[PDB]
């Protein structure tokens, strides 16, 4: 129920690569509270930096409602 | 709560709420005066129903109060009271709530990690909770009973 | 997202304290007010498409904004913000079903001023709307439910004012 | 003239225009959300990424459904991953792909949609089984859409799309024959599990080891070594015989 | 109906029933015989709750049934009076299961696509549901009116 | 999939040959009537919805079909069977703009007779809804491309049947 | 999935009938019966590994199986037989709270055969396990709902072998 | 997968048992001959494209299979077959280097035929160029390690035949 | 084993083996006679270091032959040194391999879900493998002593 | 098994119809044909035997094929080969007779080749011969059933392969 927005910034260390390839390297989004863990560990073992993070939609105290 | 769940459903399938949903909160609003009398009936007889449990526990699992056990000596065997003081107001938590929504996020997610990293048999605390489920159904009528044998059970299906 | 019975149940939760008379309170409020939340919902679902073109006549259309230079202008931005109004209905139905703020809070205020106050989307305009809704919903629902439907409305307008 | 013509003159020509990979590997669209840029372009993404999902048929029933993710996507809150991931959380994939079923051919129909294959081995069956059963659809989809494949196939904005593998063995004829299913055409589970493949040949016939044996054999049995002579020549060769 | 939903969303959980969805089963089985009388009392008066209908969906609509309109002629406002006795047993058939599963499977699921390509107006064809929820409520008491009003009320909704 | 001018490439290359009268001919013929197949293309995505709508009406709808037991009754199913006439229609319109049911072979008639022998659909009642189709598409077009529009509209009829 | 209502509902809806006195008779039958499968249903998620124990106790261990050179041996693949019968547990009990074996056939027993063949793994020691854990359960429901849960047991034994 | 050492591994924990003489004598035979395998491994690495392309020109090219129409023909196939027979020869290369040919039951065998009768490619003329090279490898790696290199190629080409 | 684990990491890659696997692979070929030296040499005394171990853990762990522990009575204490005596098994396996992943197939994977369904202390059956490793070190040179502890405390690693 | 004439006939006789102007010219276009493929036929029963002859030495043996080990040595199976060219030219030349290639698919290419794998047969080497055949027997015919000739042979190739 809770939603991390997340900015972070991936380069490309093989092939270069050549259209346009903006959105592949720079982003923000949101990602929920579940699969922000798993994501965080793929962007810093993809050799990506995680410029932000904000927490968004939940609350810091919690105790209830987290889980839906 | 019912009404969390039913509300989280409709909002994930982006609809109104259905006629089911509706009929089960009525349902739920009606039976409200029952769940809170229930509630605090075991609110009022929480240190019994704690006692009790303990005895019950014990006798059943001397092994855990023995020196290779978990609960051995008498701060251990506090805090494995206080546990299960913990686990009864969750118990009362849910009756008031209507379902297991509170429950789950407060006391049975990361409970196997709880009790893994703490070395606490899961089963023991188990049987202990068991043994809560009969003192408190031994103060309550019939179909109250049942209705907090639910959640004592979910409590126990939770820890397995 | 929380209800008034979550809300109450983490707030002791947050002492680790038992359910007492001042909490008992609290729920039997919400409880004695079940089925009108029900009802209206229930309403305010059948005549979801009549609020929305009521509001609208009311609020937008024949004005400067469904003009051209107007955010209203052309199929697609009014299918926005008919979409968006939508969206305030259907949420303002799940913050009255549940008995507090938090969905609408959590689901829709986070992040609507600045994505709007970006995108040029007049607040003053879906402010106006928003109450117009209100006055409908008010209307329909009757008495039991007019004033416990509007709160969560004024919520809205002040979140995005 | 005559060293560039075909030999055996192809009697019957397109009988081998169609041999070799289907047209189809190179005959279809990549859809991208870094050159989707401006509302033509997103919409043709848009359509794209539920028919990769959902497999094309009941694709064409979706009217307004997801909308508030749509409205994301565009805004730019959420990338092309994110929306793939939520796609597959929504109740309309759970009723179609899942409730009717078995849990082994969930995981099948789950990697077929999200990463554009079948299952490789029977130790990724294992792998991806065993976490469905334990906690369900949310967990087995959040799993697909954050491992490692997808990460180096599809990055952040790219529609997933089928694959033609190479490797592993019977990985392109079984993702093939996933391929060219329509919905509801045929509901086997087309790898149910890898069966043991055995061992033919004893490892001890082998030209090299068998050579090395009678070696082994001469040295302990025949030859002496370097202890002292007058126990070497005191000794019995045969141990019970 | 409630128990297809409630084993549904467990099963996809991957957990046993909750206390609240087996609170709400109970209640289900509870209120069966007077979903059961409600139906009977619906489906004896199933064809004068159509006419009726009819009746006021041509008052408040006489446009359907000019010759711009889908239902011009007498076989035309036949095949909307057979749409209407479909759109009745629908219901008593949701007010049976106490829930929306089959009428959602049956009958809203492709509609407002096969209404478009009859080119038939979808909100006449609610008008007329609701002068059938009109007509059903005035042959039935208050509780039962107003639970067969809520799946009414489900059609309309989804109708929209 | 393969079109007029890509079928004669790959037919004299799997032979070796350069491309030489015959082909040269082939190529002129299909050239030749480029444009009649661009404005029976356009008239039939215009009148897309409209074709459909008179091909259930004649051959379809108001039968047993619709009824209970029909294959097409509920919802449900009648809005599967006008999609399935609308990807027919669509997959005509490739094949007649392409000059060549390579396209038919590929995408819509694999496999397409055994999966509606495992739901029940009635292969005679898709084959009459086609020549439905047919009929309405070679009143709307003309004369210019009702013959080539029809030829593979027989295609698809005569690969389900 | 189907349950006796649902199943009825769809057996009249096929015929486009209204629900008459036979249908009111079967689901009557079906809603005598409502609470029994709640409270054997709960049980039985209450006693779920203990169940599982004895049967396996009683069927599986302390034989070839779990010995080397039997199917069950090693820790991983005893894991696999006990989730395995977890999840026959689990959907006997879905499937006796619906009232219908629809579940049991259309989520579990589907290609399982199929499986277990390609497998290698044992289908007498499974239906073995199956019985037993169909004993335990009947042992603790008591004589209310011992038959209602040993038919869908029986079920999956019948439908496996 | 599995080599030798893994082989008696598996084949004593099938049954329970220690390792005993039989079993110590084959680990020791496998052991004696392990500089051999290793040398002929690194001398097939390093003589790997030209393997390729001796085989190639000796069974393959200057025929039909590269001439028009043939399966080899284009450089889109041309590129895939020879990618083909380096996927053989380095699974060839792990075999030997294991000492068992279960990496090419499981990783190279298993529906590679099937596939070929699904592309139309010609399994004969790849059992052809699998001899080719088997006689280029045998003999470049010596009079060492020809017949262990050798058994791997005639076991490749025994199951795809 | 050693050549397995290369071969698989050079196959993931898709490439010939590099000359650093190679000479890995000369590096445990060298050693594979003094690794089946050692395996045999366990394998004489497996019989008394299995009874010594189970000995310690009983010493150490007496909970385990109390009433409420798993191995009480004479057969639960033969299941508990038939256990003992697998892992040795298991632990000479790895040694001779000179690689952990006949071990982790045979008996790692799912230990966890097999312990937890027999409710057998995990730990207990760590502190017996710690013993079985005092024993095996006893009878070992310190080279090999410590070559085998290797594999030993891998063990208890996983089994935790 | 049928011919041109047959075929028509059974392709009206599904539809009841009788024969039509274009039924008429398809019989018409066979009936001219008729002498052409009774010469044919008569000059490929004449030189069966050197056909087979010529296209044995051009395609299969003097090689590893008839060296030891290979699958036509031995004369049990030199003997079976020749055979089996004898056979696919007899069925060609019915097939050429009949104008139609449903005698080759009933009589010739059921179960053919899985009947190779199962005998270990190399279907290439088979293909080959069959071509080889069609050289010789398109130089035998002349310039006025060649092509007819090629086309059944082509038919058995590409069903084999
Ligand atoms: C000597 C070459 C012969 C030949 C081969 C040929 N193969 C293909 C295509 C594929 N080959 C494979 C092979 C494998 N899959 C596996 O898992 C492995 C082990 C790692 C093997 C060896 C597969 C799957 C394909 C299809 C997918 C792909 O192209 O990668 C082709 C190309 C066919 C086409 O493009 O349609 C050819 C030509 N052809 C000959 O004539 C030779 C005898
Ligand atoms: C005029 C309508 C007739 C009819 C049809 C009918 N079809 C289905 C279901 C499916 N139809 C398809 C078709 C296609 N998929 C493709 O990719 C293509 C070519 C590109 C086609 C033609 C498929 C795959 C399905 C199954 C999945 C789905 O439902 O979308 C149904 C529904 C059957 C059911 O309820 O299970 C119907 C009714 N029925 C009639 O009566 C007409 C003759
Ligand atoms: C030091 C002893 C500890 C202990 C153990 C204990 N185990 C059992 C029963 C079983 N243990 C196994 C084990 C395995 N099977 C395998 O394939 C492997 C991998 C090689 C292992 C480790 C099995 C299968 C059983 C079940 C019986 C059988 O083998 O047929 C028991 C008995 C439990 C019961 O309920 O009877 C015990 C007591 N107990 C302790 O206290 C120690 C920590
Ligand atoms: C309507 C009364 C007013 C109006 C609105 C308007 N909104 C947009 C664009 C967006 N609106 C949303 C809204 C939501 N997304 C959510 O998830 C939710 C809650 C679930 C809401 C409320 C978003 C995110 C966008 C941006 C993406 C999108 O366009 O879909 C527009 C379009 C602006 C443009 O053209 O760029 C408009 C016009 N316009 C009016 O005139 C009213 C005052
Ligand atoms: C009546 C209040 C409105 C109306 C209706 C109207 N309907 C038709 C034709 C059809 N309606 C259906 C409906 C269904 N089939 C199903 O399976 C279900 C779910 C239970 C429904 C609701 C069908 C199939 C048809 C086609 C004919 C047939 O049944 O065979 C018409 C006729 C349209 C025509 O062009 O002939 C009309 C007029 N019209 C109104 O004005 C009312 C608002
Ligand atoms: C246990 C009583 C018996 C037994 C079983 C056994 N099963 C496997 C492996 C699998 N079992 C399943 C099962 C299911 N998938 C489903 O969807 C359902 C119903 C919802 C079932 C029951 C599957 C898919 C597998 C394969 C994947 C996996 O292993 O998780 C094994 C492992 C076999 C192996 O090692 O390869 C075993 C041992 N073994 C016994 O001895 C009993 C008779
Ligand atoms: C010529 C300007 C240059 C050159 C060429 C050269 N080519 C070969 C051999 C072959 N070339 C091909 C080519 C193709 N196959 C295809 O499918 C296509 C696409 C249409 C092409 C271009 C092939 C297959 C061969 C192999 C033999 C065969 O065709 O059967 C050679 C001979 C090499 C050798 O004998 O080893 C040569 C020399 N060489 C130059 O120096 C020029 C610059
Ligand atoms: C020699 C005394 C007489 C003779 C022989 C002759 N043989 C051939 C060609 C072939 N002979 C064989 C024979 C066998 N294949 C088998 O499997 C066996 C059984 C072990 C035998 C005996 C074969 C297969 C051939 C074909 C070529 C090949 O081996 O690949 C010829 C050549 C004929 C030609 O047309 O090329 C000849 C001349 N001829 C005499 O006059 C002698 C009396």
């Amino acid at each position: 129920s809770r939603y991390f927005k997340v900015t972070a910034c991936i380069p490309s260390l093989k092939r270069v690569r050549t259209g346009r390839e903006l959105q592949n390297t720079f982003f923000t989004k949101l990602v929920p509270y579940e699969n922000w863990f798993t994501e965080q560990q793929r962007i810093q073992k993809a050799g990506g930096k995680v410029l932000s993070v904000k927490l968004f939609t939940g609350v810091q105290g919690a105790n209830t409602g987290v889980g839906a | 709560s019912v009404l969390t769940k039913a509300i989280v459903n409709a909002d994930a399938e982006a609809r109104y709420l259905s006629p089911g949903e509706l009929d089960r909160i009525k349902s739920f609003v009606a039976s409200g005066e029952r769940r809170l009398r229930i509630a605090q009936t075991l609110t009022e007889a929480r240190e019994r129903i704690v006692k009790q449990a303990g005895d019950q526990l014990f006798q059943i699992r001397p092994d855990v109060v023995s020196p290779g056990g978990n609960a051995y000596g008498e701060k251990m065997t506090a805090l494995c009271l206080r546990d299960l003081d913990y686990y009864l107001r969750l118990v009362t938590y849910g009756i008031v709530a209507g379902d297991v929504t509170p429950i789950e996020e407060i006391g049975i997610i990361g409970v196997k990690e709880m009790y893994n990293s703490l070395q606490t048999p899961i089963p023991a605390v188990a049987e202990g909770v068991r043994a809560m489920k009969n003192v408190a159904t031994s103060l309550l009528s019939g179909d109250d009973a049942a209705e907090a044998g639910f959640y004592f059970d979910y409590l126990v299906g939770a820890m397995q | 997202m929380q209800d008034a019975i979550t809300a109450v149940i983490n707030n002791y939760d947050v002492q680790g304290k038992y359910l007492d008379g001042a909490a008992l309170d609290k729920l039997k409020a919400y409880f004695t007010t079940g089925a009108v939340r029900v009802r209206a919902a229930a309403v305010i679902s059948s005549n979801a498409t009549t609020i929305i073109k009521e509001a609208a006549a009311k609020a937008l259309i024949y004005s400067d904004l469904t003009r051209p230079g107007g955010n209203m202008y052309t199929t697609r931005r009014y299918a926005a913000c008919i979409r968006d109004m939508d969206y305030f209905l259907r949420y303002a139905t799940y913050a009255m079903l549940a008995g507090d703020p938090s969905i609408l809070d959590e689901r829709v205020l986070n992040g609507l001023k600045e994505t709007y106050n970006s995108l040029g989307v007049p607040i003053a305009a879906t402010v106006g709307g928003i109450q117009a809704m209100k006055e409908v919903v008010g209307g329909l629902v009757g008495p039991d439910a007019a004033k416990e439907a509007s709160i969560y409305f004024d919520y809205l307008s002040s979140g995005l004012s | 003239q005559e060293l560039g013509t075909p030999i055996n003159e192809r009697s019957i020509p397109e009988m081998y225009v169609n041999q070799g990979v289907p047209a189809l590997k190179r005959q279809r669209k990549v859809f991208k959300q870094s050159q989707a840029t401006d509302r033509e372009s997103f919409d043709a993404l848009v359509t794209a990424a539920y028919v990769q999902v959902f497999d094309k048929d009941i694709a064409s029933y979706i009217r307004s459904e997801f909308s508030a993710l749509e409205s994301r996507l565009r805004n730019r809150e959420t990338s092309v991953k994110e929306f793939v991931r939520l796609l597959g959380f929504s109740a309309l994939y759970r009723k179609q792909f899942h409730d009717r079923y078995p849990n082994t051919k969930v995981v099948e129909f789950a990697f077929k949609h999200f990463l554009g294959r079948a299952v490789k081995n029977q130790a990724e069956l294992i792998k991806y089984h065993g976490l469905l059963g334990r906690k369900g659809i949310k967990a087995l989809i959040g799993a697909l859409v954050d491992g490692e494949e997808y990460g180096r196939l599809y990055g952040e904005d790219t529609v997933p799309s089928w694959q033609f593998p190479t490797l592993p063995a019977a990985n392109y004829p079984n993702s093939v024959e996933l391929y060219n299913r329509f919905t509801r055409q045929d509901d086997s589970l087309v790898v149910p599990s890898f069966k043991p493949i055995r061992s033919k040949m004893d490892i001890a016939s082998m030209p090299l080891v068998q050579a090395a044996l009678k070696e082994q054999q001469a040295t302990k049995t025949a030859l002496d070594m370097s202890r002292p002579m007058f126990l070497e020549l005191g000794r019995s060769f045969k141990g019970a015989d």
